[PDB]
């Protein structure tokens, strides 16, 4: 449908840097780290995909 | 590797729209293995697994829906049911019980939508 | 489960006190045999298979998909402003099971207190379990069977 | 009284049951995955207002 | 004319629900005894009442 | 974690009321972005009269420049910022409250959420689609 | 059956109402159905309710909320006075007219889309007409609708590229127009607030058609004269008109030029005297009120 140009790459790199700082595990609560650990542990012990019990 | 996906995908889309072929592209043809630089190569570099899951889920839902409709219709019509069994290799299906024969129908409907596919 | 049977006996007593015409009990083989004996002996007006919500009008095959939602529905009887099924108690308890030989069952039906079991009274029903079948004590004595004295209904 | 108390699931019924249950678990995982990506997209749209430099 | 005391079994709900999920097991409501509903005086309702208001 | 800082800066010079606030926001913002943090917004609240006469570092105050700063950082960085604010003579009062991000990643400042704008996207989309 | 009979019973005919029987706010129209009992039944405390009404009640009109309550009483008020307000309006013979010149709501007119050019004004009124809606039930109008509207994406992703492809490649100013029409076209079949609870026209206050003249033995009546009362001795603050109480309605009285001298003399007891008024026009507002305009006819 086209015929403000494009954004400078430096600006798009700063948007990526902001998203990775907001989602960094090192900037989040410890509970989120534990949630990831539970998923990792579950997958090493599960009998099949979806086995949680 | 300081090179970033966004920057690399901004050179494969500018070189493909400007004609320039700096050696960076050849390197980029090795960083990603994308020997050919076309609009249908950046689309295959940025594919997300979620997209595949969305299609596998539609196929799964289709199979279940088809199996149920098929058996549902077959049971509604005893004549088409008796024929159905004979066509699939049942001997005198007429002389069978509801459960002893509905299982055959279920085993057949699931053998005509999962074996052929 | 004898515990489940104890729960059912108490439940029937509670329903009789309030005079509800219809109630439900757990769906198990023991419960069904127990209810059937009461029905044949004239303590229950009706015995229907059903669900948690009520008796089934049309046959509903029981499978693992719906076993958890199954119930047995029994109709209680009342005549002359009195409940027909007034009391229902276990003899053999979960923590003290009583197995009697046919000889001792005959004494129990003859007025002799056996192992602290009060003897059979006029118009009372005592049920016995033998090889996972529930029958009246008089029937067990006829078949020369030894069995567990489960409960007494009056 | 003569009716059997329970009828075991036929092998075919168990197959269809497993298909539906696998589908239910997979659909919920997919819907959560897509919701997370839609939140990542709405965060990209506003990351131009966030400061990292 | 609403029927009182009827439980819809999972076998009667073969298709997916409004959420897109199949029902494969009884829910908690299906597993609660509903004898009380048999004895509570039914609430009489009429379509004409909606038009009158 | 997303945090919302509300600081009451001192207005020493009546000619430059918004001077120490700007200098302070730059100091705090630099701490955040230099320690893997993100500054999401800076909402000035203007000169307001304090509810009472307050004291700090053997000085008294009757007014202050109010400002809000929504930022994302780790717990350790958040405590470092709070420690610096509690020591700076410019700051009269400072509070840092956590903004829960369990349900959504983009939350606006409490001031904006109080006005019905729950996310910064809602604020930006009301400044582009309608401005 | 008994259920069928009950649904058609006279008690069923009265719509459920729990509005306060003692209301001290602004009253613009009747809120409760008046119940009437005949003299013979009144002598026996029979009103066709569940229980006998106390013998102390001598009126033949009442309004009620509950047939019975936990307090073992009927919730009723022995009044029926909104009927006299309607009959006094009928005696004033002033038809209700639309100040906006709208079509008569009591006639089945052939209307066209002249006002339907505001499709985006009213299609969004369903979600924006939520002045007094819950903070989360109104929020359920955002996800519940989004899914319904999002289910028509495929239909609008093909119709728009088959009927107006140019707009999709040039500008969205017209695309937005095709969107508002699409949903309405796909919603007219739907039933969203298919029943409208807004007052229809006069609401039943008057079924009189404008145009008829009143013949009298002294000739055709050209101006309707009705006794009334002036409530305030000082014009409504911020308004150039006083207030009068005419026939159970509060009207705005416009004076010829000057205010009669009985005003200053009487003062705050001005309501104690009856004046003659002329009813210029009567209008109906959307709140369900009647806007009666009068003129203080003074002996001259």
């Amino acid at each position: 449908s086209g015929l403000v140009g494009i954004e400078d790459i430096e600006k798009l790199e700063d948007r990526r840097e902001a998203i990775l700082r907001i989602l960094s595990m090192r900037n989040s609560e410890n509970k989120n780290a534990i949630k990831m650990a539970v998923e990792l542990a579950r997958k090493e012990f599960e009998r099949f995909p979806g086995d949680t019990g | 590797e300081k090179t970033t996906l966004l920057r690399d995908i901004r050179t494969i889309q500018d070189a493909l729209s400007s004609g320039s072929t700096p050696k960076e592209l050849l390197e980029i043809k090795q960083r990603y293995g994308i020997q050919d630089f076309s609009q249908e190569t950046v689309r295959q570099l940025l594919q997300l697994d979620i997209s595949g899951l969305e299609v596998n889920l539609e196929k799964q839902r289709s199979l279940i829906d088809r199996i149920q409709t098929r058996l549902s219709e077959l049971l509604s019509n005893d004549l088409k049911c008796d024929q159905f069994l004979k066509d699939h290799g049942v001997e005198d299906p007429l002389t069978l019980k509801k459960n002893i024969k509905k299982n055959l129908l279920r085993k057949h409907v699931m053998m005509d939508m999962q074996q052929p596919s | 489960s004898l515990v489940k049977l104890a729960n059912t006996c108490a439940h029937l007593q509670n329903c009789s006190k309030v005079r509800v015409a219809l109630t439900s009990i757990p769906y198990t083989k023991l419960q069904l045999q127990f209810a059937y004996n009461l029905y044949q002996q004239g303590f229950l007006s009706s015995l229907q298979k059903g669900s948690t919500m009520g008796p089934d009008k049309d046959f509903v095959e029981v499978t693992p998909d719906n076993i958890s939602t199954r119930r047995l529905w029994v109709g209680l009887k009342y005549r002359d402003n009195k409940p027909v099924l007034s009391s229902c108690k276990l003899i053999s308890k979960p923590n003290s099971r009583i197995h009697l030989p046919m000889e001792d069952m005959k004494k129990l039906c003859s007025g002799v207190t056996i192992r602290n079991i009060k003897p059979l009274q006029p118009g009372e029903l005592i049920l016995v379990r033998a090889h996972n079948n529930i029958m009246d004590i008089n029937e067990a004595i006829s078949k020369k069977l030894d069995g567990e004295v489960l409960c007494r209904v009056k | 009284m003569s009716q059997p108390l329970l009828r075991n699931r036929s092998p075919e019924e168990s197959e269809l049951l497993k298909l539906k249950r696998n589908y239910n678990r997979s659909l919920l995982n997919f819907q959560a995955h897509k919701k997370k990506l839609n939140e990542l997209l709405n965060l990209y749209h506003v990351a131009n207002e966030f400061i990292v430099t | 004319g609403h029927i009182i005391g009827k439980l819809v079994d999972v076998t009667e709900q073969p298709h997916a629900n409004n959420k897109g999920l199949y029902k494969t097991r009884p829910n908690s409501s299906d597993k609660r005894v509903g004898v009380k509903r048999l004895y509570r005086p039914p609430k009489l309702t009429y379509v004409e009442d909606r038009l009158r208001s | 974690m997303l945090y919302e800082l509300i600081g009451l800066v001192r207005i020493t010079n009546s000619n430059a009321p918004k001077l120490e606030a700007k200098e302070l926001s730059s100091t705090i913002g630099k701490l955040i972005i230099q320690n893997r943090g993100v500054v999401r917004d800076i909402v000035p609240m203007g000169i307001r009269y304090l509810p009472k006469i307050m004291k700090k570092d053997q000085e008294k105050h009757f007014r202050a420049y109010h400002f809000l700063m929504l930022f994302d950082s780790s717990a350790a960085v958040q405590s470092e910022i709070l420690r610096t604010l509690k020591k700076d003579p410019r700051v009269i009062r400072s509070s840092i409250v956590k903004v829960d991000l369990d349900k959504q990643l983009d939350r606006a400042s409490s001031l904006h959420r109080s006005l019905g704008k729950k996310s910064i996207l809602e604020l930006v989309n009301e400044d582009y689609q309608s401005i | 059956t008994l259920a069928e009979l009950l649904g058609r019973s006279r008690i069923a005919q009265v719509a459920n109402n729990h509005k306060p029987l003692t209301y001290t706010g602004k009253k613009f129209h009747p809120t409760h159905q008046i119940i009437e009992t005949k003299p013979s039944t009144l002598y026996r405390q029979e009103w066709g309710l569940k229980s006998a009404i106390p013998s102390k009640i001598k009126s033949r009109y009442l309004v009620y909320n509950d047939l019975d309550t936990l307090e073992r009483i009927t919730t009723f008020e022995p009044r029926g006075g909104t009927q006299w307000n309607r009959l006094r309006f009928q005696e004033m013979g002033v038809p209700i007219v639309s100040n906006i010149g709208r079509q008569n709501p009591f006639f089945k007119y052939i209307s066209r889309p002249e006002d339907e050019s505001h499709a985006k004004l009213s299609l969004f009124k369903e979600m924006k007409g939520d002045t007094d809606i819950s903070p989360a039930a109104m929020k359920k109008r955002l996800k519940k609708i989004t899914a319904l509207i999002r289910s028509f994406q495929d239909e609008f992703k093909e119709w728009l590229v088959e009927n107006h492809p140019d707009e999709l490649k040039l500008n969205s100013n017209k695309l937005e127009d095709y969107v508002v029409k699409f949903l309405n076209k796909k919603l007219e079949t739907k039933t969203n607030k298919k029943f409208n609870t807004e007052i229809i026209g006069t609401g039943g206050l008057s079924y009189s058609l404008p145009g008829k003249l009143k013949n009298s033995p002294n000739g055709v009546i050209q101006r309707t004269v009705v006794p009334g009362r002036i409530l305030n001795v000082v014009k409504e603050n911020n308004d150039n008109k006083w207030l009068a109480a005419i026939g159970g309605f509060v009207a705005d009285v416009v004076f010829f030029q000057s205010p009669p001298s009985s005003f200053n003399s009487m003062g705050d007891f001005i309501r104690m005297k009856t004046f003659l008024f002329e009813i210029l026009e009567a209008s109906m507002e959307k709140n369900g009120s009647v806007s009666m305009h009068a003129r203080l006819l003074e002996p001259q």
